[PDB]
RNA sequence: GGGUGGGGGAGUGAGAAUGCAGGCAUGAGUAGCGACAAGGCAAGUGAGAACCUUGCCCGCCGAAAGACCAAGGGUUCCUGGGCCAGGCCAGUCCGCCCAGGGUGAGUCGGGACCUAAGGCGAGGCCGACAGGCGUAGUCGAUGGACAACGGGUUGAUAUUC
RNA sequence: GGGAUGAGCUGUGGGUAGGGGUGAAAGGCCAAUCAAACUCCGUGAUAGCUGGUUCUCCCCGAAAUGCAUUUAGGUGCAGC
């Protein structure tokens, strides 16, 4: 319906549900909006939604060649990666299992008045 | 000042007075200081009650003074510039500022500073 | 809290070496085992 | 079967520790890892018609390296460090100045 | 203490769904003529220089 | 690579065995993050600093939480790089990863000297076979004998240079 | 809290091996398991006991009684 550009950032090292609890901030928002408030978002999944979605929005402005004023963060969400086991021993010999999740962030921005 | 209400800083009591004493040499030494805010707000009326013993100036302030702050040279130039300085203003010799928090432990941070 | 296993190379030598081994039947069958088996050491 | 001395020595160590021991005029080789200090010293006095005071020798281990699931180890060396006589002509090693 | 059954998908969304994070208000300011957005309790910062806008 | 038809043959059909292997949920963003010595500020480096570097304060050990060995470990040591794995957080740091370097003895600790307990044991005695024991002898320190001290130097060795 | 010049504590080296050792004696200890260690082999031990046994439709359809039993929660013959 719009134009709009696509940026993925796969095997990103952050949990899909901290991932989520910061995607749930700015979904809808416009770039610009989108961009400050995980600025001044405190928590630590911030920094790489911020990046993935300025790439996005050079994507569309380099490429597509669309005014950067007008984008707006239409679909975004975060799958799941693979995940990598650890042990963590525990007493009486006890070995608990621990995983290391990771996240395929996609965003998607479309140019609209 | 009044005391604490709730757990004391840095663990203990005694860490706390020790924790006071450094950071209000350290201010007075360059005239600002960035620390945690909690703190920051401790140390405000701890440090304007030394200014003030500073702008009394006698030898019995000084012997107060020395008995808080061990840096000799700080307490010198406490005697000999800022309290010369804040001769004219009564009270509120400091000021808080609160700026961005830490990574690490999203610790709320700020500044103090003298007022000039 | 002392643990079974305290290592001393010369008594591990003594106690289960090839010179050990070689002294009787049982052992140079059980060297030829391994070798039989394929095992890296014996 | 005719022993030459020259299958003792089999090499000249190049690093900073032997570039310094040169200017003091003293060798570092790197032998064959059986012999000993008196059968170096005969063979250095022969191979470089040189007067020899005293021999040094050090063994060290191999490094271990893995390359990609086990352990690999590098072959150990056997270093000899030799002091000519106070006065002695020097050795060239042709291309190690120092 | 152990549960006695695993939970459904509706009884667990629901628990799951409130775990969020709270949005911070921000407010308008402008540094050396360049328009910033910042969260009002640091408004005298921004003013004063103190705040790195990256 | 298959369909259909006439025949032939099956490791031929799983939902349960507190079944086995792999993947993935629920508990849940929950408990925990390993001693009751305690950290702070300024400056620096950097994309990124509570944790790294420098300085100054403060505190703790000091019959150890200091300094040397033996056993054990095995390159963990030094220099230069690195930062997706590891470190119960982060890390620009590291006992982690990569490359190169580094251990110098007539006197130090051992062998080439000596023997104890004990081991092996020519012949030998005993035992259906297998083998048991043991003399001559030969090994076996935790012990006996035996010759060096002070200072300097490297990033890394020093009673060794 | 007990002993702390002794029937003491401890380092190094050595010896005793499974119906065997060792035990100031508790069936204690013999590599986190001991009223007979561990490993491999006989071996796919045995279990009147417990559990499990996978596609379909059509017709019919019980027994929990008798006798015997080292038998009674098993089985043989009869009955259905
Ligand atoms: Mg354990
Ligand atoms: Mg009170
Ligand atoms: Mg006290
Ligand atoms: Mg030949
Ligand atoms: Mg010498
Ligand atoms: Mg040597
Ligand atoms: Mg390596
Ligand atoms: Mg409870
Ligand atoms: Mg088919
Ligand atoms: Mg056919
Ligand atoms: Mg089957
Ligand atoms: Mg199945
Ligand atoms: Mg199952
Ligand atoms: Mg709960
Ligand atoms: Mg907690
Ligand atoms: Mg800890
Ligand atoms: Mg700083
Ligand atoms: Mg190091
Ligand atoms: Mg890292
Ligand atoms: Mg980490
Ligand atoms: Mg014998
Ligand atoms: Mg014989
Ligand atoms: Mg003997
Ligand atoms: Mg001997
Ligand atoms: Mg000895
Ligand atoms: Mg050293
Ligand atoms: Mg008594
Ligand atoms: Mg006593
Ligand atoms: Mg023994
Ligand atoms: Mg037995
Ligand atoms: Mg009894
Ligand atoms: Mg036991
Ligand atoms: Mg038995
Ligand atoms: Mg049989
Ligand atoms: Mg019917």
């Amino acid at each position: 319906e719009y134009p709009s550009a696509v940026a993925k950032a796969r095997f990103v090292r952050v949990s899909p549900r901290k991932a989520r609890r910061v995607i749930d901030l700015v979904r809808g928002r416009s770039v610009s909006d989108a961009l400050d408030i995980l600025r001044w978002a405190p928590q630590a999944a911030s920094g790489p939604v911020a990046k993935v979605i300025a790439s996005a929005a050079a994507n569309a402005q380099n490429n597509g060649g669309l005014d950067p004023a007008t984008l707006v963060v239409a679909t975004v969400y975060a799958d799941q990666g693979p995940t990598a086991k650890r042990i963590r021993p525990r007493a009486q010999g006890r070995a608990f299992r621990i995983r290391r999740r990771t996240s395929h962030i996609t965003v998607v921005v479309e140019s609209r008045p | 000042p009044k005391p604490t209400k709730g757990p004391r800083l840095g663990g203990s009591s005694s860490h706390q007075k020790a924790i006071l004493a450094n950071l209000a040499t350290s201010l007075f030494e360059h005239g600002r200081i960035t620390t945690t805010e909690p703190k920051a707000r401790a140390l405000r009326p701890y440090a304007e009650k030394l200014i003030t013993h500073a702008k009394k100036g006698a030898l019995h302030n000084r012997r107060e003074v020395l008995k808080k702050l061990r840096d000799k040279d700080v307490v010198h130039t406490l005697f000999a510039e800022i309290g010369p300085f804040f001769a004219d203003r009564d009270g509120g010799y400091t000021r808080i500022i609160k700026i961005e928090a830490r990574k690490g432990d999203n610790a709320p941070m700020a500044v103090i500073e003298l007022v000039r | 809290g002392k643990r079974t296993f305290q290592p001393n190379n010369r008594r591990r030598a003594r106690v289960h070496g090839f010179r050990l081994r070689m002294r009787t039947r049982a052992g140079r069958s059980i060297v030829s085992s391994r070798r039989r088996k394929g095992r890296r050491t014996l | 079967t005719l022993a030459d001395p020259r299958d003792i020595i089999l090499a000249p160590v190049i690093s900073e520790k032997s570039y310094g021991l040169l200017d003091d005029n003293v060798y570092t080789f790197l032998v064959r890892p059986d012999s000993n200090k008196t059968q170096i010293k005969i063979a250095v006095e022969k191979i470089f018609a040189v007067k020899v005071a005293s021999v040094n020798t050090a063994n060290r281990q191999g490094k271990r390296k893995r390359t990609r699931t086990g352990y690999g180890k590098r072959k150990s060396t056997k270093r000899a460090i030799v002091t000519l006589a106070p006065g002695s002509r020097p050795i060239d090693l042709f291309g190690a100045p120092a | 203490a152990v549960p006695k059954r695993r939970k459904s998908r509706s009884n667990t969304r629901s628990r799951r769904s409130q775990w969020k994070a709270a949005k911070t208000e921000l407010v308008g300011v402008t540094v050396a003529g360049h328009a910033h957005k910042v969260p009002r309790r640091l408004l005298k910062a921004a003013r004063l220089g103190l705040i790195d806008f990256d």
